[PDB]
């Protein structure tokens, strides 16, 4: 899991050219993630290695197994110049050799990251859903005068490129979600878009299981407990499984609302599908308060235990 | 079930704020 950062004295040049290349649909191959990290070390740290090595961003990516490698080259203005000299970067070298690159203003890194952040809220549902959402949200930020993206970023062709970059990059998505959740005033104006989108990504693909959980929990004199019917012998397997799945999620700590968007490990058994008895009981309990667990279909053989949970939540 | 402060609990179980086996047993 080696990630190459690029280190030059004209970082802003180098960076905006990586953005040009991403916007042009050029495939950076294995240099993608270290391209995108290299960006990020600017919107947040001026290419200062020392300030980056102390951030909670760097600690998490190391705790996740990443190790950063560095291309020191001081005297070079083009992204072209920082690509290592290997046959396997030839077709990338070729594409970069011919690419468009206008003079680049500094809002642009930030502007780019803000735009990527708009795909998060529905990323896990697929391209169509991530793109229609992001397009509705461009309308809100444009209308607020917060930003106007270039009009050509708003085509489905361009948007598909960006969505695929997001699916492809763990690091990109994580920088966004972290800086998202730790914003107060932000690094700059582009940061509050990121936070707002990231706020709307919270429990994406974890909302139904989250709800089922909520409704199998009861208040008591002696603290918060599981509901009595959950602690019976017919539910013992499901409870043990659910708990192990739930314990896997809680390893992700503050990033656990974003586990599925980040594809974090150990959440494969958090489908509410797998716990039909627990789904029934949450339903029973929800209906008495009186929610409708939307997406929780209660199969017909578990209907009695739903009733049991409902009748006894009123009692 | 009440208070809709359950959401605070349930989310805490999910982000490791509320110890799990306190609710679910060892």
């Amino acid at each position: 899991k080696k990630v190459i950062l690029f280190d030059t004295n004209h970082q802003v040049s180098i960076c905006n050219q990586i953005i040009d290349a991403i916007n042009s649909g050029i495939d950076l191959g294995d240099l993608l993630e270290g391209g995108l990290l290299t960006l990020c070390v600017e919107h947040y740290y001026n290419s200062d290695k020392d300030k980056f090595n102390t951030s909670p961003i760097a600690k998490y990516l190391r705790d996740a197994g990443y190790e950063f490698d560095v291309i020191k080259n001081a005297d070079a203005t083009r992204f072209l110049d920082v690509i290592p000299n290997e046959p396997h970067y030839s077709p990338l070298i070729l594409a970069l050799k011919t690419l468009e690159s206008t003079e680049s203003q500094r809002g642009r890194i930030g502007l780019f990251l803000s735009f990527c952040s708009l795909f998060l809220p529905k990323l896990v549902v697929g391209d169509r859903a991530s793109i229609e959402k992001a397009l509705r949200q461009v309308t809100v930020h444009q209308e607020q005068g917060i930003v106007t993206y270039p009009n050509h970023w708003l085509t489905t062709g361009h948007m598909k490129v960006i969505f695929g970059i997001l699916r492809s990059s763990f690091i990109l998505k994580f920088v966004l979600i972290h800086q998202g959740v730790n914003l107060v005033t932000g690094h700059d104006a582009y940061d509050s878009i990121i936070s707002n989108s990231v706020g709307q990504t919270r429990f994406s693909g974890l909302l139904i299981v989250k709800t089922v959980l909520e409704f199998i929990l009861q208040k008591t004199d002696s603290g918060v407990t599981l509901h009595p019917l959950v602690r019976t012998s017919k539910v013992k397997n499901e409870v043990a499984s659910f708990k192990q799945a739930l314990s896997n999620l809680a390893r992700h700590g503050e990033y656990a609302p974003f586990a599925r968007v980040l594809n974090l490990s150990g959440i494969n058994n958090l489908e509410h599908g797998l716990y039909p008895q627990l789904s029934a009981i949450a339903l029973g309990v929800a209906t008495a308060h009186g929610s409708t667990l939307a997406g929780v279909n209660v199969g017909e053989q578990y209907q009695q235990l739903r009733e049991a949970a409902h009748d006894a939540e009123v009692k | 079930w009440d208070s809709s402060y359950m959401q605070q609990v349930s989310e805490g179980l999910m982000t490791g704020k509320v110890p799990i086996d306190q609710v679910f047993g060892a």
